[PDB]
């Protein structure tokens, strides 16, 4: 069928060279075939859950993905892509985003970079409600970049975000993109005040003592003899 | 958010195929569900007051260590029994939403994907909303083809529970 | 990311000579006060999650409109979200009072979060007591001693008081 | 597996490069940790039958609804208080193995990663095994630098629980 | 991937009591030699590539078919390939001895080697050589004293021969 | 970036868990190493002129035709000498930042990251810097645990560059 | 990413009818005079590391600032970035002159590369000045004739002053 | 956009590496095609009238059924007869922009890739198009180079519909 | 492995397309090229003995401190001066391989990979392989076609090496 818009890259930390050294900006990383102790693949199953869903809770957990790759059938890959088409992340990103933000948020969680430029996403956002989100994972991870960034055995991560002797690098992409937008909260309906200023109470205005009342001699009256 | 309709448009959309003979069975089948559910969510609305009194009496009967001892969790004084009303009578209407949308995904949203870590931090023992749910099953007296599908309902959210 | 160390090390390479001697004092006392520090950081981390509940159930004890409906932190995964924040706020300050410094906290998680917050339609007012009232928990757990040597941890005291600051007004 | 060896050894690997000069420095300060934690770990091991036994102790006397009410969670008879001999047994040697390794390691992969689920499905409130540490954590008396690393210790499993 | 700590402690665990007291002796004895056993590997991999390049110089003077044309490590990229391999080998050896354990070895590096280098074609009696080589270097970096205190690091040397041997026979 | 400290905040934050026993351990090993390494920073920076002098002479009565084969590489005017000045106080003074730090990371972040193609394009053989560190590493004199940080140190630098 | 054949095609199918008569002597003289086109592009890429090291010479001949300490381009990995983005500009630009077109070098490098060197902190102007410089010596190394007979380069030592200009201006 | 010169700049940007000696060597080797290439666009440009009016008139001579049954698709009158000058004209102009590219590209990219779903759509038959191209590729009388590359260009056309 | 060819059939193969025009035209400007390419690779097979001889004079006559200094790297002796005439050797037969092939994917696969780490680990310094790659391109004496392609040649080896 109709193939893609030709959409011109734009300059950025990722298709740039860059000289990397081992320092802990450089994400951890985690790969299934290093891990092979039982708690290694907690860590691993805990890292590739914070960055597809961000800290999903128990509900968010898919017991058969984490349970076949303990085995070790499931290539990360592979799980990465079950994570993707859970309905879990159905739920919280496709559903409430639209497909641009979708596909904004979708190629910033995989491929680890952020899109080159508008055009992009409006390119990508044929093939989704097209042929549906299970192609889209699909042709989004049979894509070079990932493979050659990641690869089959290793969880993707935010790739260059932080250049040598800065002190901030860049967003680290789970804070920058949530799942909510102003267009989905304003359907919900958030901002509702919290109004607890200028509440204006009736009652009569205190009024300082003037100089030589009675009052003024209180406290030292209830403190005396 | 999961209704039949739902998720016959998510399927449909998924797979990028447009509306087909297979999605519109579920609508009249949707008629078997909900020419008994509306009447049962009106009849749950009705029984409601008396249903959360009488689950905070089990609750009570069933532990008295929450109305003895002294803490922030239990229901020694009184504000602990108001959030208990207030936790039981969130629990009856999450079923009521549950019953009149179709499926569990108003429950499952708005209840059972974070029971666990505030069960966990709070220190809420989830077997008192057991006492309250099966309380509430017992109490119901819900007749024919509507009281068959609050079991599975009410059985599901004890199955989240526990 | 950045220790008072390398901290040290970026602001002398910036000038391009040797690091002078009142800044060697300086960090010579900072590696006599560091024994506070690192361990002020562990001790702050000892009831965690007691003071992300305290800070929480007496913030909504002033706002009772975050668990009324209709609220921001009302149903059940929006409060369980919440408490999630809490806790990362104060694990974060946690790592900044443990490097010594505040980049680490204005670095990795400050940030974007104004735009977060406005963005998600979360108040940012609620989140600013939160931290304060926290924080004041924070000192005290770490400041009164129990099976501890008496010492001065003022500087403790008073670092940790300017980056729960730091992170409160930083929210907004 | 979080030992602070393995620890520099898998961010050795994760970057590709071998160990530097800071990665040395973590081994020579395991040494103020283990110079006391050898010491500390073998004065648990005499300490450790009585301090099951108090822990038993104030297990039941905080909730006497356990050796009251009768059912399979709670130790209504015998069999039921064996279990709860062995559960905080557990809990005190993977206290003891924690603090041998020198990093949570072992009781994060012995008892925290199923600890909800098992809390969850099989009616145990953790609160109870907050009792216990809490109870192990006052009746210890671990002498200086041992005691406070414990402290630091036991409270991870608190947190862990609650 | 096991330190010895943790080695005892899942021996102790599939047993499933308490660590007994003879174990508690060796763990402390190896508390008084792990200050041997971690700076042992950081002066190993002191010299640690004139030690890979030194190896590699034998190993090419030993067997002249690798840089004639034909070999196996003949054109530029398939010989730097072979010293990226040696310095790998030599690294994780070095890991190994930081464990103290030889799990991280066997468990990182060795086990598909033997059938990568089968199934690459590559000769295992040449790396095995090397391998040895490589090790008599490394344990002189640590066996000859030199402007340092003396010591019976004769336990210790021990250890590293070991590890370098289940290396060179892992290999074959 | 390579501090003990920055590397336990990068550990604990990927892991996604609050510090542990481990933190302490490692800030206290950092006096094992402190306390000296501020020492012997301060009689670095004493010995400091001396030493690019002496490793400027070294490196020329190593390799002669630097100072006789005229190029803008070789120093054989007065400002390729100038600049060999400034490249060895360069490295002197990234030892001291590695060494007041405490890891490798100022070293491996301000020098390493872009000496192969520098030395590839600019023409600057890497065995010049190598006689300048050894030259160093033997005129320093720092008794004890000084030089064995030095070694571990300047030996890195060396395998940096070789 | 276009050729100049395929913006004539472009240009004539947004007009929609077929290409004129007048737009096929200029792509003939196109066609008769990209002999000196392309190999124009490769004898400026045949010195082209003697040039991207006289170009960065200069420049910090000119400003000391940028291998003073403080400045941009003072430590070894940001000295060797600057080497690699302006070896990057004369590969692109060399691009953009052996498709004729500067489509290629406005497409592919410089749109995003203003707002890149901003957002870093990097001097813009510096860079201008690198690539004019850089610019003259690739003509004249395109421009002179050594080994080739000689013939009428207007196009070519003109084209590619102005692709260099589009480079440096859109820099800025 | 297949041009030879956009697909050696894509194989140098894949592979980020300048252009080498096979990419000159490509654009001469666009000397020997486009040396008659030009020659042949312009007098296809003077060939073209007639060349859609006699295909035209092989497509109704083949097909009487278009020219006899009324319906939107086939031309019965006028209005559909203009339709297929202006698809036959725009499948000749599509020709000579292929054929002054060099490549395929221009055409692959203005015809090829709808031409499944708007025949299927539309209830266009591509045989139809088989008989124009066919007519044309007999009747454009081509010599030498121009004449083989056309067939290799035709035939390319055809395979694509077919 | 940088052919043409290969190439043409690496891009047809990622678009999944049969062979296009422009790849045809490939190959008869493969043409332009080979027809003087296998003469120069004959005349320089001849010329290749008194290549290395003269190579290896240049490259000793601009740096005597080879000659001079003792080293395994430098040919002080006889063995370091064979190793120079196998290095030189190697890469004029890389040359000639690279100018048979019509690409520089030979001297790119058996050169230029792994350069820049031999270079780095075994102390050779690459401007002594610009002196010899120079000397090479100023006395081969192939003229016309084939002496312009050398240059792109060999100026591609220098800029790797550079
Ligand atoms: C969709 C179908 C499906 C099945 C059935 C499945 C089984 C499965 N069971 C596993 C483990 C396990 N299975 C058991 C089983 C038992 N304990 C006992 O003592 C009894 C003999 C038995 C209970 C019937 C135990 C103890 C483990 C944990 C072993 C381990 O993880 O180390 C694991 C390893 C991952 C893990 O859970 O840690 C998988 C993949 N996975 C699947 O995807
Ligand atoms: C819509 C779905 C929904 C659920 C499930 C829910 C649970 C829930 N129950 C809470 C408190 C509570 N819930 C209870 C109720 C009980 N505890 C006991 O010990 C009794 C046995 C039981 C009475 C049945 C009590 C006593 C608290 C008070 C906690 C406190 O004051 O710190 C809180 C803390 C909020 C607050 O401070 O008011 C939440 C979030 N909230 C929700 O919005
Ligand atoms: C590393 C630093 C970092 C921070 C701070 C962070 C915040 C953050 N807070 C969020 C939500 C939230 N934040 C709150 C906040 C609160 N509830 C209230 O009523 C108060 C006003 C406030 C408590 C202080 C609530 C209720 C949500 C859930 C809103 C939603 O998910 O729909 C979300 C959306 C994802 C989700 O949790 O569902 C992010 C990304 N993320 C990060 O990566
Ligand atoms: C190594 C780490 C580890 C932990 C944490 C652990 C918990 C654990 N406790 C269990 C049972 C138990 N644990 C308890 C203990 C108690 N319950 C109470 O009500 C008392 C207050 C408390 C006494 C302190 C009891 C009574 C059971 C019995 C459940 C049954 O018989 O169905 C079981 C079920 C296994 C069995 O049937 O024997 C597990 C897995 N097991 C482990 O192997
Ligand atoms: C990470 C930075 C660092 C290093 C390098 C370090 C080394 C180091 N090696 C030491 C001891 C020692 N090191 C050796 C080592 C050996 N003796 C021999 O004759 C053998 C050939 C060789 C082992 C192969 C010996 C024998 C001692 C005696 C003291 C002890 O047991 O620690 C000590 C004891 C305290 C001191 O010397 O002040 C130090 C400091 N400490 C540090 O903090
Ligand atoms: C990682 C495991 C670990 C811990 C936990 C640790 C703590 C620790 N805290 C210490 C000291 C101390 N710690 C404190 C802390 C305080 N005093 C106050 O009154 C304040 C309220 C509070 C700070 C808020 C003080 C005052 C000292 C005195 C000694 C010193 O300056 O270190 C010391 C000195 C040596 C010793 O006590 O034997 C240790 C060991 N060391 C370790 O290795
Ligand atoms: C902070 C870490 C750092 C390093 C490692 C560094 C290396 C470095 N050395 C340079 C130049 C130089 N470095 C040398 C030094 C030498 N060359 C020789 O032949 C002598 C044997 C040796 C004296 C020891 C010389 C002569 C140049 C001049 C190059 C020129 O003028 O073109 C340049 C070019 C910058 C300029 O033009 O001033 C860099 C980037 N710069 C840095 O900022
Ligand atoms: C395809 C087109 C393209 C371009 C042009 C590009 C530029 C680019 N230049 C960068 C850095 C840089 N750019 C320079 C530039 C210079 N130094 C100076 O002092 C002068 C002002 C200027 C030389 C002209 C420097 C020093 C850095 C390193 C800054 C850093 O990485 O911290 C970075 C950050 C990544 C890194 O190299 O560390 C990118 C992405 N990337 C692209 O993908
Ligand atoms: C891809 C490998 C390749 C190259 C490099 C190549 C170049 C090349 N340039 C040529 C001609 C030429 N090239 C030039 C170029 C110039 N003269 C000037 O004075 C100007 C300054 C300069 C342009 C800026 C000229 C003037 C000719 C004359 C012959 C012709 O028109 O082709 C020819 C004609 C045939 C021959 O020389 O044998 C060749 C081969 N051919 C190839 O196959
Ligand atoms: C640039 C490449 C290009 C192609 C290939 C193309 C095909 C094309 N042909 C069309 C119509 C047509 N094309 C034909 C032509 C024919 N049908 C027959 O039955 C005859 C045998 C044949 C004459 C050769 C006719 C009759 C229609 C009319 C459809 C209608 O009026 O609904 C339409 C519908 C547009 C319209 O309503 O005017 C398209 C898109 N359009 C393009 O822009
Ligand atoms: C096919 C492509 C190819 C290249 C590029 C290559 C380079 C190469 N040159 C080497 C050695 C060498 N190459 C030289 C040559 C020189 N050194 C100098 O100082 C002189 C200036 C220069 C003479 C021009 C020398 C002296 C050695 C000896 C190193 C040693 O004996 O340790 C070695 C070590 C292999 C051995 O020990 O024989 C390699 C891999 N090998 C290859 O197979």
């Amino acid at each position: 069928t109709i193939p893609l818009l030709q959409y011109a890259p734009s300059s950025q930390n990722t298709r740039v060279a860059g000289y990397t050294v081992g320092g802990d900006e450089q994400p951890f990383v985690f790969t299934t075939d290093n891990v092979i102790s039982d708690s290694d693949f907690d860590v691993l199953i805990n890292a590739a859950y914070r960055q597809i869903f961000f800290h999903a809770f128990k509900c968010d957990r898919q017991q058969l993905l984490e349970s076949q790759l303990r085995n070790g059938q499931i290539t990360v890959r592979d799980f990465i892509r079950g994570l993707l088409l859970s309905e879990t992340f159905i739920d919280s990103f496709y559903n409430k985003n639209s497909n641009y933000r979708f596909v904004e948020q979708c190629i910033q969680r995989v491929l680890g970079r952020d899109p080159f430029s508008e055009q992009e996403k409006i390119a990508w956002s044929i093939v989704i409600c097209t042929k549906g989100l299970a192609a889209f994972v699909d042709q989004l991870l049979n894509t070079d970049e990932y493979m050659e960034n990641f690869g089959y055995d290793t969880v993707p991560y935010q790739r260059r975000r932080s250049l040598a002797s800065r002190e901030q690098g860049e967003i680290p992409f789970n804070i920058k993109s949530p799942r909510y937008d102003a267009y989905y909260r304003s359907q919900l309906g958030f901002p509702q005040v919290v109004w607890q200023n200028a509440v204006r109470r009736f009652r009569t205005p205190d009024r300082v003592p003037q100089a030589g009342d009675p009052a003024l001699f209180l406290n030292m009256a209830r403190s005396a003899q | 958010m999961k209704t039949p309709l739902t998720e016959a448009v998510a399927l449909a959309d998924s797979q990028g195929r447009f509306l087909s003979n297979t999605e519109l069975q579920y609508l009249y089948g949707r008629l078997r569900q909900g020419a008994f559910a509306l009447e049962a969510a009106q009849t749950l609305t009705a029984k409601a007051d008396t249903l959360v009194n009488g689950a905070a009496q089990a609750v009570y009967s069933k532990f008295p260590y929450t109305t003895s001892t002294p803490g922030n969790n239990f229901a020694a004084d009184q504000r602990g029994k108001d959030k208990c009303a207030r936790d039981i009578g969130y629990y009856l209407r999450m079923v009521t939403y549950c019953l009149v949308a179709g499926g569990t995904g108003p429950m499952d949203e708005y209840l059972i994907a974070g029971v666990d870590e505030i069960n966990r931090t709070f220190d809420l023992s989830p077997s008192w909303y057991v006492e309250a749910l099966k309380h509430i099953k017992a109490n119901h007296g819900l007749t024919g083809d509507a009281a068959t599908e609050t079991n599975n309902y009410i059985d599901y959210a004890i199955n989240a529970l526990s | 990311m950045f220790d008072i160390f390398t901290r040290v090390v970026s602001q002398a390479d910036a000038r391009g000579e040797f690091i002078s001697s009142d800044k060697l004092e300086a960090l010579k006392k900072v590696v006599a006060e560091g024994t506070k520090r690192s361990d002020a950081v562990s001790r702050m981390t000892n009831n965690a999650s007691s003071i992300v509940t305290n800070a929480a159930r007496q913030l909504f004890a002033d706002q009772p409109q975050l668990i009324a409906p209709g609220g921001n932190a009302y149903t059940n995964r929006r409060m369980a979200a919440c408490l999630r924040d809490m806790e990362i706020i104060l694990r974060y300050v946690t790592y900044a009072t443990f490097t010594g410094d505040a980049s680490v906290l204005n670095d990795r998680c400050l940030n974007g979060l104004r735009e977060t917050y406005v963005a998600l339609g979360v108040p940012g007012a609620s989140v600013a007591a939160g931290v304060r009232a926290m924080g004041k928990a924070a000192v005290a757990i770490v400041m009164d001693p129990a099976g501890v040597t008496s010492g001065d941890c003022s500087s403790l005291q008073q670092e940790i008081e300017l980056y729960f600051e730091t992170a409160a007004k930083a929210v907004e």
